[PDB]
RNA sequence: AUUGCGAUAACGAACGACCUUAACCACUAAUAGUGGUGCUAGCAUUUGCUGGUUCCACUUCUUAGAGGGACUA
RNA sequence: GGAGCCAGCGAGUCUAACCUUGGCCGAGAGGUCUUGGUAAUCUUGUGAAACUCCGUCGUGCUGGGGAUAGAGCAUUGUAAUUAUUGCUCUUCAACGAGGAAUUCCUAGUAAGCGCAAGUCAUCAGCUUGCGUUGAUUACGUCCCUGCCCUGUAC
């Protein structure tokens, strides 16, 4: 099932053309357990990400 | 002689020019109702000064207003603004300026284009 | 197949039995469900609604719509 | 009530409009709900308005345009095709008939219809190309981008060649996209896009 | 009191068309049901009989309005856009020997005369017809 | 950017890289505009409303010319 | 098809014949008698087009689209044949949204719509400028294209 997390920082762009955003977010069900996602939009602090796999973390 | 004033409203190449006086209220744009403004679908958008202060606010002064140049659409939105201004500038001489400041707060909440212009001009070459 | 453009007695029989069924009813209903041109459903809305069969909403001679009432 | 005369006589009708702004005059913006939490920041219709034209700017910053109410994003994204451009006098027509078609098949608030196909359609996870390609989420605003791009694609090739009219094709596709109905075209969009991300992250 | 000014526009045509045509003293050309009106039109008018009455009343309410006017500048009023095939599209002006006759009917009922400074304005009998027709328009509301 | 702190067998010197728009306000002037006045048409008749054609007042709107109005705040 | 009805930038004669209001004739193109302006003053409120409202048409290469072609009536010019341009009736072609490739563009901007000037006896689908209606999508990067800067006698 789906699960909601809130954004608390925006790191910087990444791919090869820059359309990619990394992110570090909090699960909003309970605080901490943060984990670091790619977004695809335009994307800023407190936004809301409906993470539809939860146990995967971003290349690094 | 009596209580009088005149302002004026732009949006891109149209000028309002409203007329405010004492007298019985009565709105006419072009020597018309304003009812009978057009086109049909964006007659609200000049109902706009009289609805959201209240139609008791016009009892004592009449409303005549010209248009002049500009295209269909550009010029509604010079008439409504020429109405708003018109109003507070009657308050403002002939009344306190308590109620001035009430009718600002009324007008800037919905819409800042109700009392100024909004400055857009062409590009240049 | 061809749609039709004059009214036959069976679907002037049809027509006033089953408009009454319809939430919503338009030039493209009348058409679509029914099997009559788009110059016959025209005439048949104004009639209709003078008859007292179907409510009016709006008007727009570029849209109608109808109500079941 | 407040009734008031004057030497030129408003109608009825518009007087009685005095004590709350309605959309045409016709259907109101309070107990519309978004539904999805996440959506909430990025779905204007807290502010009323009586007809969905404005002047307003929103391209300066680049998250302002949030703020510009529903309504009127939709009708900007009919005025499409270079056959169309700059017609919005037309597209405004169009969502005035499209609402009360809604309001006649089925019996909702049509405002509160239009706020549940937009929620339900937006994708909720992508892909990029790295030739091989990543799966990603996606972000709340392009979510709602989304689906005001699909639902109105889907309307107007609905009613090209058409017999029904834009109004007709449009209120049918919000209707069934408030439903899960497979049958529109914007949610069988969707499923493709999230499944083959599944297939490959 | 009540003006013409008071009256919603294709109101007021309608209905003052369809009393001019009744009272019968409107001379027509003659010729009417072969003429396209314009040579930017392509067809004649839809409505074969009346749509001489329909010029008639517009022609008289848009010189009430006005201070004076002469046929040109009517020509340019009721022009178009004219297709010119493959080539794009143009102004074109509409047709002068139909306006000219409106005029020339119109003074003979009397609702206009003609003007120094040239054109035609609107006669004192012409505001009175006028007006009465604008006050039944209301009324039968 | 040879655009700068400092360091110190160096010290002191030479080209390339100011002028007009947008935008607010005092001053002009009228071939532009507004209001009043005399006469006058229609409607209605609290004495109003919409117009036509002899003077008077003004400059806010228009005008165009001139004068002043961001330095990283 | 009928009705509604709104701009901005230009240019114009005595050197003589430019821009043309108004009246009359003609289905139209056009003709004819007078008139204002060497111009913020007159043409000109350049009453522009898209656009808005009410009707006819009904998904049929159809009333979409108007190439090719026949007959006739006018205007410029010393002269229109291989045909300047305009008008009227008739003829009614391809075209059902276009493969590989490829151009311009970040706000009063793209795109839609029309007008004036240039050349000029006549002749625009051209060039420049002006206004009317007015969006979608970024606010980034070095993946592609391209430019610039900071081991060795070669």
């Amino acid at each position: 099932p789906v699960t909601l997390a809130k954004v608390i920082k925006v790191l910087g762009r990444t791919g090869s053309r820059g359309g990619v955003t990394q992110v570090r977010v909090e699960f909003l069900e309970d605080t901490s357990r943060t984990i670091v996602r790619n977004v695809k939009g335009p994307v800023r602090e407190n936004d809301i990400l409906v993470l539809m796999e939860s146990e995967r973390e971003a290349r690094r | 002689a009596v209580p009088s004033v005149q302002t004026f409203g732009k949006k891109k190449s149209a000028t309002a020019v409203a007329h405010v006086k004492a007298g019985k209220g009565l709105i006419k744009v072009n020597g018309s109702p304003i009812t009978l403004v057009e086109p049909e679908i964006l007659r609200f958008k000049v109902y706009e000064p009289l609805l959201l202060v209240g139609l008791d606010k016009f009892s004592n002064i009449d409303i005549r207003v010209r248009v002049t140049g500009g295209g269909h659409v550009s010029q509604v939105y010079a008439i409504r603004q020429a109405i708003a201004k018109g109003l507070v500038a009657y308050h403002q001489k002939y009344v306190d300026e308590q109620s001035k400041n009430e009718l600002k707060k009324a007008f800037t909440s919905y819409d800042r284009t109700l009392l100024i212009a909004d400055s857009r001009r062409p590009e240049p070459k | 197949a061809q749609h039709a453009v004059i009214l036959d007695q069976e679907k002037y029989d049809r027509i006033l039995k089953e408009v009454p069924t319809y939430r919503y009813v338009s030039v493209s209903v009348l058409v679509d469900r029914l099997k009559i041109g788009g110059s016959l459903a025209r005439i048949a809305l104004r009639h209709l609604e003078k008859e007292g069969i179907i409510k009016p909403i709006s008007k727009h001679s570029k849209q109608a719509i109808y109500t079941r009432a | 009530f407040t009734p008031v005369v004057l030497a030129t006589p408003i109608p009825e009708e518009v007087q009685q409009a005095q004590t709350e702004i309605k959309l045409f005059n016709k259907w109101s913006f309070e107990e519309v709900e978004v539904k999805d939490a996440s959506l909430v920041d990025y779905v204007q219709v807290r502010q009323p308005i009586f007809v969905a034209h404005t002047a307003g700017r929103y391209a300066n910053k680049r998250f302002r345009k949030a703020q510009c109410p529903i309504i009127e994003r939709l009708t900007n994204s009919l005025m499409m095709n270079g056959r169309n451009n700059g017609k919005k006098l037309k597209a405004v027509r169009i969502i005035k008939h499209t609402l009360d078609i809604i309001n006649v098949l089925t019996d909702q608030n049509p405002i509160q219809v239009v706020v549940d196909a937009i929620t339900n359609t937006g994708p909720r996870e992508d892909t990029t190309r790295v030739a091989r390609r990543q799966a990603v989420d996606v972000s709340p605003l392009r979510r709602v981008n989304q689906a005001i791009a699909l639902l109105t694609i889907g309307a107007r090739e609905a009613a090209f060649r058409n017999i029904k009219t834009i109004a007709e094709t449009l209120a049918e596709e919000l209707i069934n996209a408030a439903k899960g109905s497979s049958t529109s075209y914007a949610i069988k969009k969707k499923d493709e896009l999230e499944r083959v991300a599944k297939s490959n992250r | 009191g009540v003006s013409v000014r008071d009256v919603a526009a294709q109101d007021f045509i309608n209905a003052y068309a369809s009393f001019l045509q009744r009272q019968g003293k409107l001379e027509v050309p003659g010729y009417v049901d072969i003429v396209k009106t314009s040579s930017g039109n392509e067809m004649p008018p839809q409505d074969a009989e009346g749509w001489f009455y329909k010029r008639a009343a517009s022609v008289a309410r848009h010189i009430y309005m006005r201070k004076q006017v002469g046929v040109g500048k009517l020509n340019k009023l009721y022009g178009g856009a004219k297709s010119r095939g493959v080539r794009p599209y143009k102004h074109i002006d509409a047709s002068g020997s139909i306006n000219r006759k409106v005029l020339q009917a119109l003074e003979k009922i009397g609702i206009v005369e003609i003007s120094p400074k040239g054109g035609r304005r609107i006669s004192e009998n012409g505001q009175r017809d006028l007006d009465r027709i604008a006050a039944q328009t209301l009324e039968e509301d």
